[PDB]
């Protein structure tokens, strides 16, 4: 509640007839300028607070007070000169020497009161870049004496900050200010300046500058020359992809615009058999330009300028020209990697991206590639598609895409290999982006295929080890993969289903995923924060002195992840947690990786049937305030999935018993369990136990042996094909096709022979007995190592 | 099984004062303790760290 | 914040307007007249205690450079062990120390360990 003027001065008379002094009153004033000043009553704020300086002159608080009223009037020297009263009586301000400073230069720039304030505050923020801004400002004041100071002012700001977008692009404009325009060229080419290309104000000033250094070069055969067309081409192209995701479509047509008038100025000078650098760019640039095409065609869509049925087919065909440009021949020239590698890693995130597109625009349509090449892949579809994208401002002749020769096209549907190679490619290029990761992980969740997550994430994080001992463990320095693993597959699954409960009511017609430059965020604020701190961390790429609150941040959200005290996760995030663990870690040919997830999977299990408990109880399960992963209700598990959760983790447990080689725990546990997973788990089992017996001498006990455990394989597989004749459904909880249990049913009855075929023992009726003993799962707290060498794992890898 | 405080802190007295310098060993000494007190401790707990080697 | 202080009792204004920084008091230390203070104050591990008082951990790692380069062998054991321990200290808070020190800091007391 706003206190009004009237209730303040009521306030303040009360305050006032009750003082003994006119001292006592005085002293009460500061108070009273604060309430007149929440009041916005500056006027009778400013009386109150002199009133008080006039008896506490010695207050700094008070002095800065009033020089902060002085400062909403306008009457910038009084408030100085209050500022700079405070800044005597108490020194410690330096918040307020930065502030005099700012004043000072706004009043007037040639007062030499500011280049005293401006020093003295650069004395006590060295590389704040609001001291570079009024350095800035009072340096462009002076002209030839103040040009020399600016560019010893940006050299040293630029060796402090490279990456500062700002002082760069002020370099830039230095040095076009005195016609050199050969080392604003020469600065834009630097190779640091690479980290600059995701900004648009710097992409659009190289474009700017490299397009006035070929205009005033024309006529000069120079391999300089191709040099700069060619990163012309590339800023070019970034400007696009940057207006294709900061701007609207109408920003984003010119930018295409711009980009096809540059390629067809190039495309004169590039005859088909020159295996020059500029040729290389000038192609996959063209695969690039119609990635770009296809995407300002879906965005044209997603402003409703046009209806996503009309733009599928034409953004469909983009991508297949875009997805066809064949890779740039790296010929490993020994000695400069810097150049080439970059061309190759563009081909790769360009036939990602293009071929995840043809995948998710075609809806699984089996002859949509072939039906987009008739319709379009011709010169009444290339005069359609100049139409959509320009209307009428460019024609045919004077279009890059007008001229181009896309008849040439293959039906040649993405690969799911392949595109896992090029998804490898492409993560060099986004460095770990989480935005990049997640719209990756997303377009394998809708071709219900697990993405290859633990692959990316030791390429991103090659020092991070697997698996961690600590579990408990807090600390950052304590991350492994699978941690990171868990973090992006509950990214991907809460993108999934917000993307979902948003599409509810979508046309037909929209791609179940957008294109990156015009998808929207795929995870929440504090989903970045924690990706990014722990990116900047394990990278070393943090800035000095924000290290301890990385930690802070890491240290939190990291309790969330190991399932930790009071970790508040919906059940639906762990389970889904344990099922990828599960099958990436059955996936695994290494011993020490299916131990280390399926570890982690139990893990997980173990931290869920507790919630199992509280839902069968009908008990709520608490929710944050502020989750890590957003709750959805659609995926609350319910009462009747409970068992099947239940009879899931003690798969999972036996397995990982089967994996640490206790063989007759591990039977026992999958007996116990009762399902067509627990029985194909069993006659493995079976199976392996009779192929290790399988040695060209046997012992009468030993075939003996070899028989019951090929009759037991035998009676489990019948089970399964019993359940399976019973309920045809079971096909989608086997993990297995059903034909391999078949096939494998007919090797073992060919390995027993006919000759058994009539003897049946009662498979079941001998073991009624042994009561009722919890069998403790415990994972072996650390005992110290004492070595008694006497059993040989038994277990190879076959 | 049963009772550490008197015994033992002779018998480390009486060896140091058979050293050269028993200054020089008592810091020698300390090398050892100070890296297992670091490699004890999780990153975590840097604070605890330096309690025990006040302690030491 | 007491509105009703009675002028009747002045404590000496000196002690009232005294402008403290964590730097003057150091620099009155530095003025003393008294020689076992002056000799204390340029002791190792005071100078420590005044750095990491005033929380300058980049004037403490100058202070290191300098003993490093006066003579590597007139360092004692227990000094390169606490200024080793020190450093690892700060990288596990995340404290920006330089880089080159700290390698040469660890470089001298790692060939102490061989010999």
């Amino acid at each position: 509640m706003r206190r009004s003027k009237a209730e303040i001065q009521r306030y303040v008379e009360n305050a006032q007839n009750s003082a003994s002094s006119p001292r006592e009153k005085s002293m009460k004033g500061f108070l009273f300028a604060r309430l007149y000043y929440e009041a916005k009553e500056y006027e009778l704020a400013k009386r109150s607070v002199s009133s008080y300086i006039s008896v506490q002159e010695r207050d700094p608080k008070a002095h800065r007070f009033l020089g902060q009223l002085f400062e909403i009037e306008g009457n910038v020297e009084k408030a100085v000169g209050c500022y700079k009263r405070s800044l005597e009586l108490n020194p410690t301000q330096k918040d307020l020497t930065l502030r005099i400073a700012e004043l000072i230069c706004t009043l007037n720039i040639k007062d030499g009161r500011a280049e005293y304030w401006v020093e003295r505050a650069s004395k006590l923020f060295p590389g704040s870049p609001e001291i570079y801004r009024l350095k800035e400002q009072l340096l462009s004041s002076q002209g030839e004496a103040g040009w020399n100071q600016l560019f010893d002012l940006i050299q040293a700001e630029l060796f402090a900050r490279p990456n500062d977008v700002y002082v760069n692009l002020k370099l830039v404009d230095l040095f076009l200010s005195n016609q050199r325009l050969e080392e604003a060229v020469l600065h834009c080419l630097k190779p640091e300046r690479r980290a600059l290309r995701t900004d648009i104000e710097w992409c659009s000033c190289v474009v700017r500058v490299f397009k006035e250094y070929l205009a005033s070069k024309q006529g000069q055969k120079n391999t300089n020359m191709r040099m700069i067309t060619k990163e012309l081409l590339l800023a070019q192209c970034d400007v696009v992809f940057l207006t294709l995701s900061k701007k609207d479509v109408q920003k984003s047509k010119e930018a295409l615009e711009r980009f096809d008038q540059a390629l067809l100025s190039v495309k004169q000078s590039v005859s088909g058999t020159d295996a020059s650098d500029l040729s290389v760019t000038f192609y996959e640039m063209r695969g690039h330009y119609y990635m770009h095409a296809g995407t300002l065609l879906l965005k044209m869509a997603q402003s409703c300028e046009v209806q996503w049925k009309a733009l599928i087919e034409p953004a469909a065909l983009c991508y297949l020209l875009a997805y066809q440009v064949p890779k740039p021949k790296s010929k490993p020239v020994k000695g400069d990697d810097n150049g080439q590698g970059f061309l190759e890693e563009l081909a790769f995130d360009r036939q990602s991206k293009s071929g995840h597109l043809l995948l998710t625009l075609s809806h699984g349509k089996q002859n949509f590639i072939s039906e987009i090449i008739e319709t379009f892949a011709n010169q009444c579809g290339q005069s359609i598609l100049l139409k959509f994208l320009f209307e009428d401002n460019l024609s045919m002749q004077d279009s890059f895409m007008g001229s181009d020769d896309i008849s040439y096209v293959e039906n040649r549907v993405p690969d799911l290999s392949e595109l896992s190679q090029h998804d490898n490619g492409s993560l060099r290029i986004h460095n770990g982006d989480l935005q990049h990761l997640t719209w990756l992980g997303l377009q394998w969740h809708f071709l219900s295929t697990l993405p290859p997550l633990r692959k990316w994430l030791k390429q991103i994080f090659p020092r991070v080890p697997q698996e961690t001992s600590r579990l408990e463990s807090n600390i950052p320095e304590s991350i492994c993969l699978l941690d990171l693993e868990v973090f992006l597959l509950a990214v991907v699954q809460t993108s999934y289903l917000q993307l979902q409960d948003n599409n509810t009511t979508a046309d037909p017609n929209r791609p179940r995923c957008l294109p990156l430059p015009i998808c929207k965020q795929l995870f929440t604020d504090r989903q970045r924060s924690w990706w990014d701190a722990v990116y900047s961390l394990i990278t070393k790429k943090a800035l000095p002195g924000t290290s301890a609150k990385l930690r802070s941040v890491i240290q939190h959200d990291l309790t969330t992840l190991r399932a930790q005290e009071k970790h508040g996760l919906q059940p639906a995030v762990l389970v889904n947690w344990a099922r990828g663990l599960h099958k990436t870690g059955y996936s695994l040919n290494s011993f020490y990786d299916q131990k280390e997830y399926m570890g982690r999977c139990v893990h997980y299990w173990k931290k869920l049937l507790p919630l199992l408990d509280l839902v069968k109880q009908k008990k709520s399960i608490p929710e944050p305030v502020d989750p890590l992963f957003k709750h959805f209700h659609n995926k609350d598990i319910k009462v009747s999935e409970v068992k099947d959760l239940e009879d899931e983790a003690c798969i999972a447990f036996a397995t990982l018993d089967l994996v640490d080689g206790k063989t007759e725990d591990a039977i026992i546990a999958f007996e116990s369990v009762k399902n067509v997973v627990a029985y194909w788990n069993l006659a493995l089992i079976y199976q392996r136990k009779a192929e290790e017996i399988e040695n060209d001498c046997l012992p009468a006990e030993e075939q003996e042996e070899f028989q019951e455990c090929l009759l037991k394989c035998k009676g489990f597989l019948k089970m399964i094909c019993d359940e399976y004749s019973a309920y045809p459904s079971i096909a989608t909880s086997l993990p297995v096709p059903v034909e391999t249990v078949f096939e494998m049913l007919d090797s073992v009855k060919q390995s027993l022979g006919e000759a058994m075929d009539d003897h049946s023992p009662a498979f079941m009726e001998n073991h009624s007995v042994l009561t009722t003993s919890a069998i403790k799962h415990s994972t072996p707290s650390p005992t110290k190592l004492t070595i008694s060498p006497s059993k040989s794992a038994r277990f190879s890898p076959k | 099984l049963d009772s550490p405080s008197f015994t033992e802190d002779i018998t480390l007295s009486a060896v140091m004062l058979q050293e050269e310098d028993p200054g020089e060993a008592a810091t020698m000494s300390m090398y050892p303790d100070f890296l297992k007190s670091f490699l004890e401790h999780p990153s975590s707990a840097v604070f605890e760290l330096i309690e025990q080697y006040e302690a030491t | 914040s007491i509105i009703s202080f009675n002028e009747a009792n002045e404590l000496p204004r000196e002690y009232l307007e005294a402008n403290w920084t964590l730097d003057s008091v150091f620099e009155e230390l530095q003025a003393t007249d008294k020689k076992r203070v002056l000799e204390e104050n340029r002791e190792h591990y005071h100078i420590i205690q005044k750095f990491v008082i005033l929380a300058d951990v980049d004037g403490l790692m100058d202070e290191f450079s300098e003993w490093l380069s006066n003579g590597k062998n007139l360092l004692l054991g227990h000094l390169l062990r606490f200024m080793t321990h020190l450093l690892l200290f700060f990288r596990t808070l995340g404290l920006q120390a330089k880089e080159e020190v700290s390698v040469e800091v660890l470089k001298t007391y790692i060939q102490r360990l061989i010999n």
